[PDB]
DNA sequence: TGTGTTTGGGAATCCGGTGCCGAGGCCGCTCAATTGGTCGTAGACAGCTCTAGCACCGCTTAAACGCACGTACGCGCTGTCCCCCGC
DNA sequence: GCGGGGGACAGCGCGTACGTGCGTTTAAGCGGTGCTAGAGCTGTCTACGACCAATTGAGCGGCCTCGGCACCGGATTCCCAAACACA
């Protein structure tokens, strides 16, 4: 028996979040891991082509920043950064 | 063995493309240039398999084969 | 009695586009898969999954082929599409030289 | 012991996001707030299409999300659109769309 | 006195101008337009001048590519002129939005 | 000082000679207007990626550099300037 | 100490694409023969559109390549012009053509 | 600080092929960037093929698959054969 | 000879029953995330140099602009003939 | 496989809009000067992330249930294509 990967449970609070009346069938949430997966590769390869262009080291949040911006359209961008900063400014202030 | 797809099916398929009237010699052409895509996909999958030494062509080969193309495909566990 | 022509085409335009399932049978395209893969490679196997992944992709791409072309035969003031009109769309696209 | 998706006020694992972005060979060192940002940016993503999804779903008079769903929650949002135009989803279908020139007269 | 043909001169403005390789845009008013550009998304940007060359290049290769596609789209159409419709088309079916 | 309606200065025989290398022979007079849109649509995509690059840098100036880098981003890749 | 390249035939630097794939963070290993194997196939590349500008100069009487020379040379070898097809050459122009229906009678 | 360019080993070849015909400044930056394009393309599927067969070297065969995926018919069929001879060589040697 | 309204009739849609299988929940387990602590170094910051980007000026001439003039191409109209469509 | 009707294609006319050419105006291009903002490089030191051993609970496999959805038949409705009314 391998080792399994997968995003379902997380999708599935995700969407109790936004619809709590309603499911996900099998095929939709395969569909959504691999949505999950793609934008996680390429907001992930375009921050590590930013971090290698500035002949920087090591991958942080400004770098993912810039990959949302440069990555997603306008309005869809302002949110996500909307989002991240937020989730990262309460992140740090606690401890 | 092209000639599988058959006149209805290609019919079928401009169909859902929009097409309301079809010319008779679509059919030919569009087989050609199906023939065309599917030879560069499969020679693009195969060429993973061998790499990865399998005998049996995987949907996670033609998942990869297909990105190549920029004809990125979601559900098949990629 | 008859129905008018290209009535039945319009109804039949509405009636694919509103559905999802594959429109190739599935059994000639899985012998069509593996006979251009003979060329290849010979005596190869394929999942089931791998050849329903390659029908998906091909009858995506032929769809959207179709909708190109069908903007071109609108474009020459026609309704019916030609072998022309899938050459000049595959043409801007970048596939044809 | 609380996880970091909960310290950061988050639904996606944050612990799994650095373990990927550790283990994805995309840089030799990756910041403490780069999962965190990145988990946040998948999590708003998620929850804009299961929104739109869910729209397209409860349009049907249907109370799961199937692919056709997620199809056209990405097709009829222009940003989303934008966003996944080169991609193919499984059993997706397409947009009712006819030229206007094909209807009668 | 003396007077071409219409098009004879547009034939060999065409040979003259696909045979050469120099920018047949102006650089002062493309250069003006780059910056009046970028000053909608951040005000005191200073530009090296190879940048506004590669800007340049590329706009001007754009183009003619976009002019090929049509030409190509209006010639499908029994036409010559090209009209705006045939670049709606070009691009339509290139994929830009 | 300000910078305003510079989109003027692609002007009508600059178009007509871009069309000429793409070998068109004759030319609506409404083609002009139409390609003075869509080449703007077109910068303002590379512009605000190259912008982007620039901001990301830290630096005021946009170099060439961060224009190629926007190019092949938009998967137009660019020979002769670096990189 | 002879260098790499020369004991495997190539003026391509074999120790240097080694040293990038290194730096590159492509793979945690890199094996002996990948630089070679590389360098062998970028050296081959080179020497063929180095012969068909050199040609197409030539056929200009000219005895130095520019840039139009190697845009020539691409747009005319159509396994080339597939391998450069999303590619633009600066100052490299287009090839002559005109559409057969543009000729007057 | 120190440039790097494939300008003198383009101009090596370059007088291989050609001996009597020399090479603009302007060519040879359009020459260093398609080298370098080639060089990611080729390195970057091969380290895609290399992570998604769990396997962690890059070897000269992961080389070889990314020739095949990258590059064009009798391009491709040619490019192997030289890569394989330089392979040969230097292994015999 | 022509404009306009109406009806049988196939075709898509709604509604109720039903049954069945996958989605959602629960449990046991394990292995990967978390805590705490050490240590090395990546980069943030200050600070310094010099280049190359910006602003300006003047002059020449080549290109852009406006306009006259003519013709040739686009577009509408008519006809026919044939080749896709509906069954 | 067949009947037929609409669309593709051919031919014609016409009228205006586009190409060609000429004279005038404008600003692009080139050169030359000067200023300074900022890019690029260097030294420090410090906080921040990699590494490791131990803990544990969150998540994953496996089972089980039932309700959401698929399917079927029957009734409702919705265009359509003649079809004759009647001006």
């Amino acid at each position: 028996r391998s080792r399994k990967e997968s995003y379902s449970i997380y999708v599935y609070k995700v969407l109790k979040q936004v619809h709590p009346d309603t499911g996900i069938s099998s095929k939709a949430m395969g569909i959504m891991n691999s949505f999950v997966n793609d934008i996680f590769e390429r907001i992930a390869g375009e921050a590590s082509r930013l971090a290698h262009y500035n002949k920087r080291s090591t991958i942080t949040s400004r770098e993912i920043q810039t990959a949302v911006r440069l990555l997603l359209p306008g309005e869809l961008a302002k949110h996500a950064v909307s989002e991240g900063t937020k989730a990262v400014t309460k992140y740090t202030s606690a401890k | 063995n092209i000639q599988g797809i058959t006149k209805p099916a290609i019919r079928r398929l401009a169909r859902r493309g929009g097409v309301k009237r079809i010319s008779g010699l679509i059919y030919e052409e569009t087989r050609g240039v199906l023939k065309v895509f599917l030879e560069n996909v499969i020679r693009d999958a195969v060429t993973y398999t061998e790499h990865a030494k399998r005998k049996t062509v995987t949907a996670m080969d033609v998942v990869y084969a297909l990105k190549r193309q920029g004809r990125t495909l979601y559900g098949f566990g990629g | 009695h008859r129905y008018r022509p290209g009535t039945v085409a319009l109804r039949e335009i509405r009636r694919y586009q509103k559905s999802t399932e594959l429109l190739i049978r599935k059994l000639p395209f899985q012998r069509l898969v593996r006979e251009i893969a003979q060329d290849f490679k010979t005596d190869l196997r394929f999942q089931s999954s791998a050849v329903m992944a390659l029908q998906e992709a091909c009858e995506a791409y032929l769809v959207g082929l179709f909708e190109d072309t069908n903007l071109c035969a609108i474009h020459a003031k026609r309704v019916t599409i030609m072998p022309k009109d899938i050459q000049l769309a595959r043409r801007i696209r970048g596939e044809r030289a | 012991a609380k996880t970091r998706s909960s310290r950061a006020g988050l639904q996606f694992p944050v612990g799994r996001v650095h373990r990927l972005l550790r283990k994805g060979n995309y840089s030799e060192r990756v910041g403490a707030g780069a999962p965190v940002y990145l988990a946040a940016v998948l999590e708003y993503l998620t929850a804009e299409i299961l929104e739109l999804a869910g729209n397209a779903a409860r349009d049907n008079k249907k109370t799961r999300i199937i692919p056709r769903h997620l199809q056209l929650a990405i097709r009829n949002d222009e940003e989303l659109n934008k966003l996944l135009g080169r991609v193919t989803i499984a059993q997706g279908g397409v947009l009712p769309n006819i030229q206007a020139v094909l209807l009668p007269k």
